[PDB]
């Protein structure tokens, strides 16, 4: 996250870290045994880290659970980036408590102008590599689909929407992918892609979680 | 070594952070970089050995 601030400790109890060697993507806890992330975060083995704030230091609220099943959306296209969403089933249920809990799936997609919260342990610089120990947060508005398409002509599919700023300096970045965009108490987006991070006129592009509510509920049922 | 060995490393637009190798022609060796997870260019290898086999150095 570029141009954000350190989140209050464990104030985003649905935020997870995906770890393979080290932190490489985020995710969102949506049930006791299921996490939503991005399809381009796929690896064959992933350890999910819940209850984290500082990912380099033991704080005592963490739960580390290996993925038992990892399921990419069947229409994910790795060249257009269409349908960039994935589900991870935990090998055991997460313990739900004050510092680890679920985020609601959305009942309607978010209106342009809605203020949302984007979070992750991704790069904090638009140039360079400053990967933070502590979880970062960014308050940012949903853009109109027209402005989103104008910013990235020809590239915005029906699975995508933009959140952020055209003036530059505030955005998600590498190692934020798969993590949450939360608006009005609902998980509305998955961090996906952009041209650079926080560049002028190039806002963040996110997967529209609302479009996958049925796919998520049915996939959970079929694997549970 | 192929022409694409001389191209700069390419993180690309996706926002994962996946460790990959590229040939750094200035240093004469394969080095690591952070790959975003999609739209890789050709100077992008999953191991140092793959990079050295194709592009040399070291
Ligand atoms: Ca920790």
């Amino acid at each position: 996250i570029v141009g954000g601030y350190t989140c209050e400790e464990n104030s985003l109890p649905y935020q997870v870290s995906l770890n393979s060697g080290s932190h490489f993507c985020g995710g969102s806890l949506i049930s006791e045994q299921w996490v939503v992330s991005a399809a381009h975060c796929y690896k064959t083995r992933i350890q999910v880290r819940l209850g984290e704030h500082n990912i380099k230091v033991l704080e005592g609220n963490e739960q580390f659970i290996n993925a038992a099943k990892i399921i990419r959306h069947p229409k994910y296209n790795r060249d257009t980036l269409d349908n960039d969403i994935m589900l991870i089933k935990l090998s055991s249920p997460a313990v739900i408590n004050a510092r680890v809990s679920t985020i609601s799936l959305p009942t309607a997609p978010p209106a342009a102008g809605t203020e949302c919260l984007i979070s992750g342990w991704g790069n904090t610089l638009s140039f360079g590599a400053d990967y933070p120990d502590e979880l970062k947060c960014l308050d940012a508005p949903v853009l109109t689909q027209a402005e989103c398409k104008a910013s990235y002509p020809g590239k915005i599919t029906n699975s995508m929407f933009c959140v952020g700023f055209l003036e530059g300096g505030k955005d998600s970045c590498q190692r934020d992918a798969g993590g949450p965009v939360v608006c009005n108490g609902q998980l509305q987006g998955v961090v996906s892609w952009g041209h650079g991070c926080a560049w002028k006129n190039r806002p963040g592009v996110y997967t529209k979680v609302y479009n996958y509510v049925d796919w998520i509920k049915d996939t959970i049922a079929a694997n549970s | 070594r192929p022409d694409f060995c001389l191209e700069p490393p390419y993180t690309g637009p996706c926002r994962a952070g996946i460790i990959r190798y590229f040939y750094n022609a200035k240093a004469g060796l394969c080095q690591t970089f952070v790959y975003g997870g999609c739209r890789a260019k050709r100077n992008n290898f999953k191991s140092a050995e793959d990079c050295m086999r194709t592009c040399g150095g070291a």
